[PDB]
């Protein structure tokens, strides 16, 4: 019907110009799917202008709810292909994969044939696009699924598109080089904001831009979560169901609450209940914005800095308590204590007036970035272990400063003829281009490389790519 | 040949000791016939299992082997157990009998949160046709819902009268001679645990049964049980309090090495002795208790034992200077 | 015999007391019909399962027996189940009013393994036209990220004291039992937000001692009396506190965990002392609690806790 | 002391294959009037009982009653090795610690001698309490087997009900529902295809599907099974025998 | 609404058992003419069409056209219940949320009524138009199933060649190869053993082994299966029925 559908399904994209964010990856996937036929004609050996001609299959990965499935379905439908979809809700064991999909690997569609075959629209209507979605979600009930799908990544005859959430997971190791792996990222705030404004204009109801920015900060970029939360719909809504952590942070940091007249009106039990209001976001919010308030509860002879120091000490104690709690859930009884140490005591110590605005916690984004970079470093070590004899931690600590002087330092001065030397160097360690970018990504400090990598001309980078796509020395087993 | 734990197990209600407060209400429940879901919790070696088995035997007599399901700990603890065995035992009826069936779980506190939720759902489902009686050692490791669904019963440790009556009873049916101080030491060590008493009595029996008539002195009981002697404890405390560092260190090392004692019971006995001293200043007690608790918590994680022993000596000598 | 918690369980959505904005949201949902997939998180015994049950009832009217699939912890929820049965139920044909939908209520969703939760993703995404999932979990952290992204999160706050007091007043009025105000205060103190536990303790008190009075409540709950704990914590001489802990609490066989929890819950309500001293005493009590939970529940730890509390109060 | 000769070999074969799955260990008590046995499943819902007198045998001789506790799995394994033309004989002597089975054909001297080990677990509780039942009926075992293994796929709880001259089996699950109605009738052409029924008061009660599937496995004994249903009492499923019977006591559900 | 009465209880059983291995969910379009039902494979390679005209029904009303979405596993579990001597009866009420299957015995009052919950399937009904197939032959289904079971044990691809009035099946596997040659001939003594052939252009096609093994299971409905092969169109296998037909559309492989 019209009003019975969800907001995520009714407002889902229809073309490729509505998918917000990650335009580069979508364009790369579309170009690869379009030129797949020419690459098949040449036996998958001549990488044409993008190094994406030798890859049989593609792999989509990234955070949850970015548009992976939508983008894949839309780029498959736009070129006139026929979609054969398999997901986690189907038994993708080794025997069942051999039975069902292996037979339909190279065959032609019957629905695609009987659908439209008389008008000269496109010759790829009968061909298959096999979309293996949720490949990371294969449980223990699918034996040999990863290996059989990695084998399917080769010796195939139709565009195979794999979708996962954590590519650098060691379980996904058999997909090392046999598939083109493009990466989806958390879309910029502007695109999500524009999509929200469009949806709100269509639904005929206005919001404050501050509320939109706060929602985008809360959901951490999951567009699906944003739409599903907006569907719940104004001050009462944001103040009681949606943005509750911000209200908790604002109420627990008030100076008038911990005064004697105020404490007798708002006793400790109300503050602990305020913590229990949301026992998953209050400690992080408090740790985020406890040292940005002008106090009014300082003792007669206590400066700001030592009060903040005591608050941080109690914060560390509460973090230890939280680790002890989450180590064993059956210790639920320790939740009240974690209320006082993590949330109530520092706020009490440094309560007062908010200097500026209350910001959402930044620990989640930094933790996700740290996990991603840890997995990237482990993947780099998996390749370079045979020639360094160093630990996965000492590598980043010692080797990479020299690798910068070896890999990119020639490019800034020698120009574009030193490509052979740097390829020779990076081939003594079984290093690839994605590994090169991952290496350059890590350089924090005065040696930041994100500004210089874009400064160099694009012709040099394209020449490097096309020259590297020719020669390869990746075998050591 | 059978262990005294099983041989001297109460077969009826009247053969349990020191639990009158719960026995009267259990008798009221059984003669009224309104037996609800029970939670028997308390320190180990008290009589929970014996009490519930005796109650089941009294209620069902010979058919006890038919309507009583005695389950135990993990035993390949999957959700399949609570989902199939208990569920079919509660849902299916009984043959050639009248009344409600009984399921008794031993040490049901080792269940995870999911298992406890499953069990409380099963209890809520068939609460009209069967009654659950669960045993536990600590009433805090259980979900509050499962605790509320039933009625609790705390089995307080056995006082002197009950354990002495049981010593008399075990002396009736056995040819044994026991010294007046031996029983005093036995009760001081038992802490109110009948199981450990029956464990140590037969061990000392088999130890000194040369003519079947020797007198069980306190030294052999202390050796079989591995508990510190008050004389050695007081001697170590006096040596730490009065003598110098070398002498006190040597005495502590020789006492804890020539007997086979761990620092835990050393600290326990030492603080138990220090509890009743006539201290002048209170900061002494404050520092003593705090530092010895810190030493205990550090010993709990297994450090270098000589360092913690020297720290015990230092704390004792530094707290008793005011 | 019949548990009062089951007999007086709310059946209409308006009878539920406590959270007001979320109950109003659920009322508007049941009045409109367009219900989305929803996770319901919160502390135990605050009305989560009852909420979704009355919601499904008011939504489907005379169709609850045909278009509602409930799976609690006592049922098999593996990979085979979520693949076969849930999918076959989502695809079932059913002629419902233009606003209503089918309902799959999964209780204790945090107990479902990750492998089983992975399979529900496309099942709940593709059939959003005739199936809406409702999860009821205690911890919203054991639910995988995709599920948390799909369905809206609804947190239930812990119950305050006036709401539980009003519910107990309604219960005792409809039950015609004698009571005293300090007994109700003891019930509120012991319940700490658990409406189910509050009703259970009230029924137990009424059935055991007849008159709801603080002494009978503290006798039947089998917990350290808050008065004696307050006297132990607020004593002047440390020797007095140690003697009280020795002869009154430790001798009667109370568990150290119970002693520490009662001290925590009494120090929280000690409105005579200041706020900073209360917070620091709670900090020391929590340190002792964490020490005990690590395997050492020795009397020495409680003695050291009392010593630290006395040194702080001095 | 104990000598029992069978007229054929497949008789004991089907006798043991009747209740192989419901119970593992069983105690045969042999007395001058024949062999009796009773056992219960581990779930304590279904009780199997078997009685066989001195008429189906050929030569039976015993002085005093004796008990032999054995595992049905091993006895079935050793019994499977016998043909259909042999004459199985069981012999036991004083202090019985091993039962001795002998197959032998009169035209072919094939001495098949086998010894087994005996168990010792014994819990008897023999009781027959209600001689009057609210509803009784007798029907061919083939039709009842077809019905029970036809309605077993739809659910796990089969609801039987005896109304006025209308036997009704109901099943309700997730894939649909099933209702089988059968009415009594006496056939003069063949007595083994008749439906006999006697109803004192209407009855209706449920049963587990797996327990019925286990009970029905003893359909190779006879060609007509008798069902006796009565509320607040265990239902009786009896397969007759030339010199005895095998009957299952089942408990209803809620 | 509708009320259909089959002559025998085994007809619908064999019908459902013919294609219960390649299709899981199916739509049944009940019109005044009879029952028509098409379903695509899970891999979207083997389409199944089934037509049962009014002549196969003893009684059939079907006041207005309707659609019944149902599974094949539960239907096969239910249809297995009835014995041989029963009169299967399909019933569906107005706005049907389920379907009733009655089994009535002719000489006794033993009535067995079952219910089945209908599934919801999107009607992606695609139309089939008569194409002039190059090769149009027919052979007894027994020998065809024999050749399929013979060749499928060697490789995973069966190649069919029609050229110069000769049928040629071949398979190239890892353990070896296999080939079978068939010449058309007529037998006046037994018309049920006669390979027809109407050749227009030499055709060469390649199909999977699993799909052929699934198709040959329908050899219990009829005895002579017809085959229509084209150079660029999906092959058509046809089993005729006393009042209808069962058609398998199978798509060839690539070069
Ligand atoms: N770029 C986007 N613009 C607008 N809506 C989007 C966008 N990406 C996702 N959505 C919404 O999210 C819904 C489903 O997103 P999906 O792309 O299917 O999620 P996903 O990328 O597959 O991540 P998983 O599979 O759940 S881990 C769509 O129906 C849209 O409503
Ligand atoms: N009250 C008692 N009266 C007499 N004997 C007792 C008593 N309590 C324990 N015993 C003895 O100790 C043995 C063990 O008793 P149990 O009831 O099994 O212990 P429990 O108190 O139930 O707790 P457990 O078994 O350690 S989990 C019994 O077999 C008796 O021999
Ligand atoms: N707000 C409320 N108003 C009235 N009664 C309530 C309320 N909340 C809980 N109750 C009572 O508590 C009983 C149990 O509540 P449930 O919702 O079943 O507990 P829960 O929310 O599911 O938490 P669990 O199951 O322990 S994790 C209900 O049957 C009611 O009698
Ligand atoms: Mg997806
Ligand atoms: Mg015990
Ligand atoms: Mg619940």
């Amino acid at each position: 019907r019209e009003e019975d559908k969800l907001w995520t399904v009714k407002y889902a994209p229809t073309n490729l110009q509505q998918v917000c964010g990650n335009k580069g990856s979508v364009m790369k996937l579309k170009n690869w799917l379009a030129n797949w036929e020419n690459s098949k004609k040449n036996s998958f050996k001549h990488a044409g202008k993008d190094g994406s001609g030798v890859f049989r299959a593609a792999m989509l990965y990234g955070p949850p709810g970015i548009g992976k499935t939508t983008a894949a379905h839309l780029v498959a439908q736009e070129l006139g292909y026929d979609i054969l979809e398999q997901n986690a809700s189907d038994v993708r064991s080794k025997t069942l994969l051999n039975a069902g999909v292996k037979n339909a690997l190279d065959n032609m569609s019957v629905v695609g044939y009987f659908k439209h075959n008389e008008e000269a629209q496109n010759l790829n209507g009968k061909h298959f696009v096999i979309i293996m979605d949720e490949v990371d979600g294969m449980s223990g009930g699918d034996r040999g699924g990863v290996g059989q799908l990695a084998q399917f990544c080769r010796k195939t005859s139709t565009p195979l598109i794999l979708i996962c959430n954590e590519r650098n997971l060691p379980k996904m190791r058999p997909f090392d080089r046999v598939c083109l792996d493009i990466q989806f990222r958390r879309p910029d705030a502007n695109s999500i904001k524009s999509r929200l404004m469009t949806i709100a204009i269509r639904e005929k109801f206005k919001l404050d831009p501050n509320v939109i920015d706060r929602l985008i900060q809360t959901t951490r970029g999951d567009i699906r979560q944003v739409i599903n939360l907006l569907s719940t719909i104004s001050k009462a809504w944001e103040k009681n169901i949606a943005l509750k952590p911000f209200d908790i942070a604002h109420k627990m940091l008030d100076g008038q609450i911990y005064s004697d007249i105020g404490s007798r009106n708002f006793t400790l039990n109300d503050k602990i209940a305020l913590y229990f209001d949301d026992f998953d976001f209050t400690p992080l919010m408090i740790q985020e914005n406890y040292l940005s308030t002008r106090p009014s509860v300082l003792k007669p002879g206590q400066s700001h800095l030592e009060a903040v120091a005591e608050a941080a000490n109690c914060i560390s104690l509460g973090d230890i308590v939280e680790k002890k709690i989450r180590s064993s859930e059956q210790l639920w009884s320790l939740l009240p204590l974690h209320a006082v140490l993590s949330s109530v005591y520092p706020a009490s110590k440094v309560a007062g007036h908010m200097a500026g605005r209350i910001n959402f916690t930044a620990w989640l984004g930094q933790n996700s970035k740290s996990a991603k970079y840890y997995r990237l470093l482990q993947e780099i070590h998996y390749h370079t272990r045979l020639g360094t004899s160093t630990d996965k931690i000492g590598l980043r600590l010692d080797y990479l400063p020299t690798f910068r002087k070896r890999l990119l330092d020639p490019f800034l001065k020698q120009g574009a003829d030193a490509i052979s030397s740097v390829i020779e160097v990076m081939d003594d360690y079984y290093l690839t281009k994605e590994d090169w970018d991952s290496i350059m990504e890590f350089f924090v400090g005065p040696d930041v490389t994100t500004a210089i990598i874009k400064k160099i001309p694009a012709t040099v980078k394209s020449g490097f790519t096309r020259k590297y796509n020719s020669m390869t020395h990746p075998v050591a087993i | 040949n059978l262990p005294w734990v099983e041989k001297y197990r109460p077969e009826t209600l009247d053969e349990v000791y020191g639990q009158n407060e719960v026995i009267t209400t259990v008798r009221k429940f059984v003669d009224e016939g309104k037996l609800p879901h029970l939670l028997f919790y308390g320190p180990p070696g008290t009589g929970k299992t014996s009490t519930i088995v005796a109650l089941a035997r009294e209620i069902y007599g010979k058919n006890y082997s038919n309507m009583v399901l005695e389950l135990n700990a993990s035993d390949d603890r999957g959700i399949d157990v609570v989902r199939n065995q208990i569920k079919d035992f509660a849902s299916t009826r009984q043959i050639f009998s009248k009344g409600f069936k009984l399921i008794i779980l031993d040490e049901a506190d080792a269940m995870t949160n999911a298992a406890q939720n499953a069990l409380r759902r099963v209890i809520e489902r068939y609460t009209k046709n069967t009654r659950f009686c669960v045993l536990a050692n600590y009433a805090h490791k259980l979900t509050p819902a499962l605790l509320s669904r039933c009625t609790r019963f705390r089995f307080q440790p056995l006082p002197q009268e009950a354990i002495e009556r049981r010593i008399a009873n075990v002396l009736v049916h056995e040819k044994l001679k026991l010294s007046p101080n031996a029983e005093k030491a036995l009760i001081e060590l038992s802490n109110g645990d009948m199981r450990r008493v029956l464990n140590v009595l037969q061990s000392c029996k088999a130890t000194l049964d040369n003519p079947d008539e020797d007198e069980i002195s306190d030294d052999v009981i202390y050796e079989c049980c591995g508990a510190p002697r008050p004389s050695d404890l007081k001697a170590v405390l006096k040596s730490i309090l009065e003598d110098d560092w070398g002498t006190a260190h040597y005495t502590l090392n020789k006492v804890r090495s020539a007997k086979g004692l761990a620092l835990i019971d050393l600290i326990e006995g030492i603080v138990k002795i220090l509890e009743d001293y006539e201290l002048q200043n209170e900061e002494t007690r404050v520092h003593l208790l705090t530092k010895l608790a810190d030493i205990e918590y550090s010993i709990s994680k297994g450090g270098n034992d000589q360092i913690q022993g020297s720290a015990v000596i230092g704390a004792i000598k530094a707290s008793f200077e005011n | 015999q019949l548990p009062w918690v089951e007999k007086y369980r709310p059946q209409v959505l308006s009878d539920i007391v406590g959270n007001k904005e979320t109950i109003d949201r659920l009322q508007q949902i049941a009045k409109d019909g367009n219900m989305p997939h929803m996770i319901i998180s919160g502390m135990p015994g605050i009305g989560k399962t009852t909420s979704v049950h009355c919601l499904a009832h008011e939504l489907l009217g005379r169709s609850y027996a045909d278009g509602v699939l409930e799976l609690n912890a006592s049922d098999d929820r593996g990979i085979d189940v979520v693949r076969n049965q849930i999918k076959h139920f989502a695809q079932k044909k059913l002629h419902l009013p233009p606003g209503k939908h089918k309902i799959v209520i999964l209780d204790e969703a945090d107990s479902m393994t990750a492998g089983a939760q992975q399979a529900l993703r496309r099942t709940m995404e593709l059939y959003s036209n005739s199936t809406r999932f409702a999860f009821a979990c205690n911890q919203s952290n054991k639910i995988i990220e995709p599920l948390q992204s799909r369905c809206a999160i609804l947190r239930y706050s812990k119950l305050s004291d006036e709401d539980v007091l009003k519910r107990l007043l309604q219960i005792i009025k409809l039950e015609d039992v004698k009571y005293t105000n300090d007994g109700l205060e003891a019930i509120i103190f012991t319940a700490e937000g658990d409406m189910r536990q509050a009703i259970n303790n009230l029924q137990s008190t009424v059935a055991g001692h007849g008159l709801v009075n603080a002494d009978n409540v503290f006798k039947i709950v089998d917990s350290p009396h808050p008065l004696i704990v307050k006297k132990m914590l607020l004593a002047s001489n440390l020797e007095d506190s140690i003697q009280i802990l020795r002869t009154d609490l430790w001798k009667k066989g109370y568990s150290s965990i119970d002693i520490v929890t009662t001290s925590f819950r009494v120090t929280k309500n000690l409105a005579q002392v200041k706020e900073s001293v209360r917070l620091e005493m709670i900090k020391e009590i929590g340190l002792t609690h964490m020490r005990i939970l690590e395997g050492v529940g020795t009397y020495l730890q409680l003695a050291s806790m009392l010593a630290k509390i006395h040194k702080l109060n001095n | 002391m104990l000598e029992a000769k069978f007229e054929e070999a497949s008789l004991f074969k089907r006798i043991i294959d009747g209740f192989k799955d419901c119970v593992q260990l069983v105690n045969f008590q042999c007395k001058e009037d024949g062999i009796i046995a009773q056992a219960v499943d581990d779930s304590r819902v279904l009780l199997v009982s078997l009685e066989i007198g001195v008429e189906a045998f050929q030569e039976y001789r015993c002085d005093h009653p004796v008990t032999l506790g054995m595992d049905l799995t091993s006895l079935s394994k050793i019994l499977r090795c016998g043909n259909n033309t042999d004459t199985l004989t069981l012999i036991a002597d004083n202090t019985p610690d091993s039962i001795i089975l002998l197959f032998e054909d009169t035209k072919k001297d094939r001495i098949a001698e086998y010894s087994l080990k005996l168990m010792d677990i014994d819990a008897d509780f023999l009781k027959i309490e209600e001689l009057q039942y609210d509803s009784t009926l007798s029907l061919p075992s083939s039709e009842f087997s077809k019905i029970v293994r036809d309605l077993s796929q739809l659910s796990d709880s089969i609801n039987i009900m005896i109304t006025k001259e209308t036997i009704k089996f109901v099943a309700d699950g997730d894939i649909g529902s099933g209702s089988v109605i059968i009415k009594p009738f006496v056939d003069m052409e063949h007595p083994e295809t008749s439906i006999k029924l006697e109803m004192d008061q209407p009855v209706d009660l449920t049963f587990g599907a797996k327990y019925l599937l286990d009970i029905i496995k003893g359909s190779s004994l006879s060609d007509r099974v008798g069902i006796r249903l009565s509320s607040e009492a265990p239902a009786l499923f009896q397969f007759d025998l030339k010199s005895g019977f095998l009957q299952f006591f089942l408990a209803p559900k809620f």
